[PDB]
């Protein structure tokens, strides 16, 4: 509240502020200021948190921190990040500009988090800095899930946390590590800065190491004597700093042991706070034959020079614990002798993470020169001996215990929603059941869901057999529940359209995207048999629904509920099942899923889609187009051969040559491989339909339903069984299937070329950009000699319609 | 004989000791490494069972597993048509342990169960875990009857259980592989222990037994041996009920990198004076195989040690990873597949480069068609490529139009030339030396310098070594060796105050190497070396040196002769000091003492004579040399000073100097240090020899009859030779 407080923030929001936001790509590379560039980052969020400032001077310091922060390396800001971890959680008023920040620096760092190798020439992320991602990824979900409906905050907590989602290694990150770890933390983490050293009370030295003790004591009185001929001091029987004489350069092999006990109390702080720590040390050979093998006044004017020798790395993390610790013991004796006094500020009272280089240089160099006088002396100190077993190697902790198997678990609040609709239905509410949870489902699990599976598209579908991914693969029975998210499936009944209401379409793709990530071969090969009843009840029940959409289009049904259920097909079940069936004809799942039953259910599905396609009613005339996609996605799925029914004891996977004991008659079976289709195509009567198509004069704007929904079927259909096996040795099981593939739908290639060519000679034409994304695999098959003379038509096609819009308009 | 040391699967082939030494044209195999673990073959190294504890319920099934081995052994001995016999009969199909288990012999039945235990204490040890199925099931399982040729005559009853059920999972088949390997491993151990070898032919007078060799070696005969035991074995297991679930697979991350410590990848370059530096060019890179491959333009400054395109000297694609490299890596292109074709073409005078897989355009992230389109010329670009292990590639320059197998697709149209459009002779190769040389220290060195230190009243002539980049970023910390540019000759036949006449007489000539305070005098090693020491080793120990002995003297009458040959004498500081450890208040002085009259090689610590000593062949020429491990910003200093009666190394080292007590350090001698950055000329033709098998009887011969001669440079002082 003082005048000071806000002439300085005055003074700094408006010129030291946006200065540096000005020059923030000078940031890029800055290997020697780590320490210094936390500093500038730790204060600069100490004056966000800090009150009694205006919204410019917010916005002032947003700005300058997100700049900053974004052309910041990855590596440092590591402190900054714990203090955000902790920090944004519990905030919800002035977690706005810590949020932004950590979406930005998560979608920058997106490799760096992730990819084994991290994001290039700069390593990967630390365990320490991904189980702080973990604990920042859990506390907001907690938050968000507690937290009232605010649209702005809610806003900006499903970007974060679907990029630090996307960020976080699905496969391993750490499995959650067992977390042995728990390094105590100033609680400067829980509000301001006081410094809790860790006790070494009940810690005693060992009788041991008294040997080292004495000699770091001779060491240290070495160097006072540095400072002694540095200063100039000269030997005195007495006391006496005010005539320049020191007392007593004499040594300590006869000096007393009062001041000698000086000399030994930061020794015996050190090792007390090291073994508290609970590190300790072992002693080699080449010290312990040391400490076996080893004039008048004149006290040694010589002292071993340890600046010379060198640190490991993990010894250097070491010192630098040693030296937050001396701070902490510093900064608690100032803040008791401040309390005593009248409220006394100290500027060097800041943890040291906010400390500079400068600052930390003397606690540093003590440490180091400890950790030195140790080494030098041949002990050396033991880390993880204390709780060395950790027992993941990867090996005994399967998948992620915390993230993704956690997160997976937690879409049971998919599963709890399924269940609020189910009690509130009856009679819908305005209150609802829990209206906060109903919005915070709906305005973040499905469109997180949507951009987490998008994000690691290649991990889930990675499989051992088939590398997708140059990283660790999908799990077992993690696939499997990836799949049981088809409790979104289980949602979504014809009549909650509405009760979604505009995030139909949120949950629609969410859907699109999650059956496109799906493995059955491994759901089938090791999954739970309830997983496998939930997936074929789903395919059931959408044979079902298009089956009540035939009931529909019979006329007998339309002459509300009806209409209701047309547009929930139309807008959700369409769409979905064109998605999975397209998803599952590329990755060739569908004969692994189609086998009896999901058979059964595929064939009324197959005679609904063709019954469709045929109705000439005006219904289902706007929708002719996507029904059209659908067809296709099926016929590109389905493994078993439609149009050709006298090969159906030549395939394998048909149902009847599957189950031709007693299990064909026990279910519902139109009784003849040729009666399974009581639909009229068969294979010449659709050469001879095709070859008269546009060569009778037919118009697509008179009846377009023929070329809209057969050739998609003649496309895919083509394509995949033409996948199956390409001109190998007949009737040996690779063309006992097929066998007539061989040559007709070669012709039929000019066949379709030649309809092409007809299609675009009539005058008005634009569904073929349709037809000639279904023609697209096609052409892949045609070969160049059958490319010349049938391509030259199509050009000539395309000159003939460019020079007729040109000369109308 | 030595035809007895081939690999079974293999054939003997008298060829070439180097691998480009062959008369050949542009069709030659251009090599990368080649992953060196080849011949290694048997190394035992079995899965240590001993350690682990057996839970009780493993313990207590264990005897089921041992009898239950005993009847499957018994039933595959009799359904193959085995009998009881006192002795071993193999052809006559007689088994001595075909007996009831319980009289059968004890050290046979020892065996039988240490198979067993063995084999459940692997599965254990390999992280199988074991679990309850059904312990109804166990006790449901019963062993069926057999018929009487299944009968044993032994009169006991073989008891099958029920296999009819038991199916195997691909998990436990490859743990099963496993276990076989496993299993061969311990008995070929064994076999070693008894004291056998390995032989292309099964011989008991010398113990050589052709099975001693890799599982992935051994024959499917014994390995489908071990297949079926194993299979009765885990389905014993199986029908017993507890299963087990074998840990899951682990990728493999060893990236093969098995080539030699001076190099990963090998790089060839067209010569210099072949740059271009206007107009259309165009060139051909076939792929043999597939992998860690690169190609591209390089400038004539390229350095043979760093990678394609991770600097400024070169213009690369790697198809391997489908990248383009230059001072980074950006997505560009697709990866070639085994046998494919790279044209690289640059088109300079507007400064672009394309590159084409299979004739096929290779486009940017977007469509861009050019590699790399804003270079400046500089001083032109070089055909260059860069092959890692295992690696094979072809390089065709165009000197025969017709050889190119897809300028005419693209580039004939477009106007590029072939590089060697119109050259009356071969393009000469030049290749990342393998062998590492000593050359100066360059003053522009990233890490070392070296510095002169004028000689004074006080103070004698000295050659300081520093380290640039000590205690900075990601600083180099290796063994470097450091050697001077002047040899030391021994005297060509050996005889069989200092005092002014005995150093004008003498030909004893000293130096000394102070290593400075805080430098690790371990890792410094001081001495002499000749001009043969080429081994760049990261870990480099005076254990490891190159040594020979030749004994000269007749057998009858003993060896009256033996001469040691070395290209290293050298002491360990650490060593040599050992006071205990300390006492480096200054630095450590080390005296390199070289008698040529005798050839006598001494050394002196600080102030005291050391306990090694060497003595050289008459001839012979020696290097100072010191071998440092860098732990200090200043590590050693050469000092050429002197002693009592020996002269400073100057008067060695020059013949002008040769009566000159007063040390010197004149400007020719210098510090060289042990490099890879140098560069390998191949001959433009080798010598034709012909190789042939004449027949059995009369053997391999190989015949060399065109001579062919080359021009050779000698350095003297260096005591190098050049083509
Ligand atoms: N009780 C046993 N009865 C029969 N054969 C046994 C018994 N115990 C071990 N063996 C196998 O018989 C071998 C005895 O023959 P020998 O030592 O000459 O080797 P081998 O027949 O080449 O062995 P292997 O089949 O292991 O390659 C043993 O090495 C071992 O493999």
């Amino acid at each position: 509240a003082t005048d000071m407080a806000l002439a300085l923030n005055r003074y700094l929001c408006t010129a030291v502020l946006p200065l540096l936001t000005r020059c923030a790509p000078l940031f890029a590379g800055t290997e020697h200021h780590a320490s210094l560039i936390d500093s500038l980052l730790h204060t600069v969020y100490r004056l966000s948190k800090g009150c009694s400032l205006t919204k410019a001077q917010r916005d002032s310091i947003e700005v300058c921190l997100l700049s900053i922060c974004g052309q910041l390396r990855p590596s440092m800001m590591q402190h900054l990040l714990r203090r955000l971890v902790f920090d944004v959680p519990l905030l919800n008023e002035h977690a706005k500009m810590p949020l932004k920040l950590l979406t930005n620096h998560y979608e920058r760092c997106w490799k760096y988090y992730c990819l084994p190798g991290g994001w290039g020439n700069f390593g990967a992320a630390s365990e320490e800095e991904l189980h702080l991602s973990r604990k920042l990824f859990w506390g907001i979900f907690d938050a968000l899930s507690q937290k009232k409906y605010e649209q702005e905050l809610f806003k900006l907590a499903l970007p974060c946390l679907s990029a630090v989602a996307g960020a976080l290694p699905p496969d391993y990150m750490e499995s959650n590590y067992v977390s042995m770890m728990e390094k105590q933390s100033s609680m400067d983490s829980e509000g301001n800065f006081n410094p809790q050293p860790v006790d070494t009370s009940n810690i005693t030295i060992p009788e041991k190491l008294e040997y080292f003790i004495n000699k770091y004591a001779e060491h240290s009185h070495d160097k006072w004597s540095m400072d002694k001929l540095a200063n100039g001091w000269i030997y005195g029987e007495i006391y006496s700093d005010s005539s320049k004489v020191q007392p007593l350069m004499k040594p300590y092999k006869l000096l007393s042991e009062k001041e000698k006990e000086i000399y030994r109390w930061p020794i015996k702080e050190s090792l007390k706070t090291m073994l508290a720590w609970g590190w300790r040390i072992e002693r080699t050979r080449e010290g312990d034959s040391m400490a076996l093998y080893n004039a008048a006044h004149g006290y040694s004017p010589r002292a071993i020079d340890m600046s010379n020798v060198t640190l490991s790395r993990d010894l250097h993390a070491m010192a630098e614990m040693m030296a937050e610790n001396y701070h902490n013991i510093w900064a608690k004796k100032k803040k008791m002798e401040l309390e005593s006094k009248g409220g006394g500020n100290h500027p060097l009272l800041v943890p040291y993470d906010t400390l500079t280089a400068k600052e930390k240089a003397k606690d540093r160099e003590k440490a180091q020169d400890i950790l030195k006088f140790l080494q030098i002396n041949g002990y050396a100190v033991s880390r993880g001996f204390k709780d060395l077993e950790l027992d993941t190697p990867s090996i005994e902790k399967r998948f992620a215990y915390s993230f993704l198997q956690q997160l997976i678990r937690y879409v049971d609040e998919a599963h709890q929603y399924i269940l609020e609709f189910d009690g509130g239905s009856r009679g819908k509410g305005e209150h609802f059941p829990y209206e906060q949870e109903i919005k915070f489902f709906a305005k973040v699990v499905l469109p997180l869901i949507d951009q987490y599976f998008k994000n690691h598209r290649l991990y889930f579908l990675s499989a051992a057999s088939r590398p997708l991914c140059s990283g660790g693969h999908a799990s077992n029975k993690e696939k499997e529940m990836v799949t049981s998210l088809f409790c979104k499936l289980g949602v979504l009944v014809r009549h909650r359209i509405s009760l979604f209401g505009n995030d139909a379409t949120s949950i629609v793709n969410c859907l699109h995207i999650l059956g496109q990530t799906l493995d059955a071969r491994t759901v089938m090969k090791t999954g739970l048999e309830s997983v496998k009843s939930a997936l074929r009840a789903f395919l059931d029940n959408a044979a079902e629904d298009l089956e009540k959409t035939m009931e529909n289009l019979k006329q007998g049904q339309f002459t509300k509920g009806v209409t209701q259920i047309i547009n929930y097909t139309t807008v959700a079940l369409l769409p979905m099942l064109s998605s999975l069936f397209e998803h599952i004809g590329q990755h060739q799942f569908g004969e692994d899923l189609i086998l009896e039953d999901v058979q059964v259910s595929c064939y009324r599905i197959l005679t609904s889609l063709y019954a469709l396609g045929t109705s000439k009613s005006i219904y289902v005339e706007r929708q002719r187009s996507a029904l059209g996609e659908c067809l296709a996605a099926f016929a590109g799925a389905f493994p078993v051969a439609f149009l050709e029914t006298h090969l159906d004891k030549h395939n394998i996977y048909s149902i009847y040559n599957t189950k031709s004991s007693r299990e064909r008659a026990a279910l519902s079976l139109p009784t003849n491989v040729e009666d399974v289709c009581p639909n009229i195509p068969s294979l010449e009567k659709l050469m001879e339909e095709i070859v008269e198509l546009a060569e009778s004069g037919i118009r697509y704007t008179q009846m377009p339903h023929v070329m809209e929904v057969i050739l998609p079927m003649l496309c895919s259909y083509m394509s995949r069984w033409w996948e199956h096996g390409p001109e190998n040795n007949p009737e040996r099981a690779e063309m006992c299937c097929t066998a007539l593939n061989s040559e007709h739908m070669n012709t039929l290639l000019g066949n379709i070329l030649k309809i092409i060519y007809n299609n675009l000679g009539i005058d008005e034409g634009a569904w073929m950009k349709r037809l000639a994304v279904f023609s697209q695999p096609i052409i892949n098959k045609v070969k160049p000699q059958l490319l010349k003379t049938h391509f030259l038509p199509l050009m000539e096609k395309l000159k003939k319609k460019a020079a007729t819009v040109v000369s109308e308009e | 004989p030595c035809y007895e040391a081939v690999l079974p699967k293999e054939k003997l082939k008298v060829e070439h000791s180097r691998e480009y030494k062959q008369e050949r044209t542009y069709t030659r195999d251009l090599l990368g490494p080649t992953v060196s673990l080849t011949q290694a073959a048997f190394t035992p190294i079995p899965v240590d069972t001993s350690q682990i504890v057996l839970p009780p319920h493993l313990e207590r099934i264990r005897e089921k597993l041992a009898e239950n081995i005993h009847e499957l052994w018994v039933m595959n001995k009799i359904e193959l048509g085995w009998q009881y016999g006192p002795v071993r009969d193999d052809n006559k199909r007689q088994h001595p342990c075909l007996v009831e288990f319980s009289k059968l012999p004890e050290q046979e039945r020892n065996y039988n169960l240490q198979m067993s235990l063995e084999t459940l204490k692997t599965l254990l040890a390999l992280g199988c875990h074991v679990g309850i199925s059904d312990e109804h099931a166990e006790d449901k399982v019963k062993k069926m009857k057999l018929p009487k040729n299944y009968q044993l005559t032994s009169g006991y009853k073989p008891a099958p259980m029920d296999l009819s059920f038991i199916k195997l999972t691909p998990s436990q088949e490859a743990m099963v592989d496993k276990l076989a390997e496993n299993a061969h491993n311990v008995w070929a151990r064994d076999r070693i222990r008894q004291g056998w070898t390995y032989g292309i032919q099964q011989d008991v007078k010398n113990r050589r037994n052709p099975r001693l060799v890799p599982y992935t070696l051994l024959d499917d005969r014994t390995k489908k041996s071990n297949k079926d035991s194993l299979r009765e074995a885990v389905r014993t297991l199986l029908g017993y009920g507890y299963n087990l679930e074998a840990p899951d697979q682990d990728h493999a991350a060893r990236a093969e990198v098995c080539s030699g410590t001076g190099e990963r990848f090998r790089i060839f370059r067209a010569e210099k004076t072949y740059a271009v530096k206007a107009g259309r060019w165009y060139f051909e890179f076939e792929t043999v195989t597939a992998g860690d491959m690169r190609v591209g333009w390089s400038r004539p400054g390229c350095q043979p040690d760093q990678e394609l395109g991770s600097d400024e000297r070169a213009f690369a694609f790697d198809g391997f990873k489908a990248q383009r490299w230059h001072q980074g890596n950006e997505h560009y292109g697709r990866s070639w597949q085994a046998g494919d074709v790279v044209g690289c073409m640059v088109d300079m005078n507007e400064h672009t480069m394309m590159f084409t897989l299979n004739g096929e355009i290779l486009l940017d992230d977007s469509g861009s068609e050019l590699a790399f389109k804003d270079f400046d010329v500089g001083d032109g670009f070089i055909p260059v490529c860069s092959l890692g292990v295992a690696q094979v590639g072809r390089m065709n320059f165009g000197k025969d139009v017709s050889t190119l197998k897809y300028f005419t697709i693209c580039g004939l149209q477009e106007g590029y030339e072939p590089f060697a459009v119109n050259t009356n002779r071969d393009i000469t190769m030049w290749l990342s030396k393998r062998l590492p040389q000593f050359l100066q220290v360059p003053s522009n060195h990233e890490h070392i310098e070296v510095t002169r230190i004028d000689g004074t009243i006080d103070s004698s002539p000295c050659l300081k070594v520093t380290q640039k980049s000590f205690g900075s970023q990601n600083s180099n910390t290796d063994i470097m060796f450091y050697r001077l540019s002047m040899p030391i000759e021994c005297a060509e036949v050996f005889s069989k105050r200092d005092d002014y006449d005995f150093l004008m007489q003498t030909s004893t000539y000293y130096y000394s190497v102070r290593i400075f305070p805080g430098q690790e005098p371990a890792n410094v090693w001081v001495g002499w070396i000749t001009s043969d020491f080429h081994q760049y080793d990261t870990g480099f120990d005076l254990d490891r040196v190159r040594t020979v002995t030749v004994t000269l003297g007749d057998e009858k009458g003993k060896v009256h002769e033996s001469i040691k040959r070395s290209n290293c004498y050298m002491v360990c500081a650490g060593e040599s000091m050992s006071p205990g450890q300390g006492r480096n208040n200054n630095g450590l002085e080390i005296g390199c003492v070289v008698d040529a009259a005798s050839g006598l090689l001494t050394f002196i610590a600080n102030g005291k004579e050391l306990s090694t000593y060497y003595q050289v062949e008459p001839s012979t020429k020696l290097f100072p040399a010191v071998f440092a491990q860098a732990t200090s910003p200043n590590v050693f200093q050469f000092e050429l000073g002197r002693i009592k009666n020996v002269m400073p190394l100057s008067a060695g080292l020059f013949k002008s100097e040769h009566k000159n007590p007063v040390p010197q350090c004149p400007p020719r001698l210098h510090v060289q240090f042990l490099s890879h950055v140098l560069w390998s000329r191949m001959p433009n033709q080798f010598l034709k020899v012909d190789v042939s098998r004449i027949s059995e009887r009369q053997g391999w011969l190989v015949q060399c009859l065109d001579p062919l001669q080359f021009m050779s440079l000698h350095i003297p002082e260096e005591n190098r030779s050049v083509d």
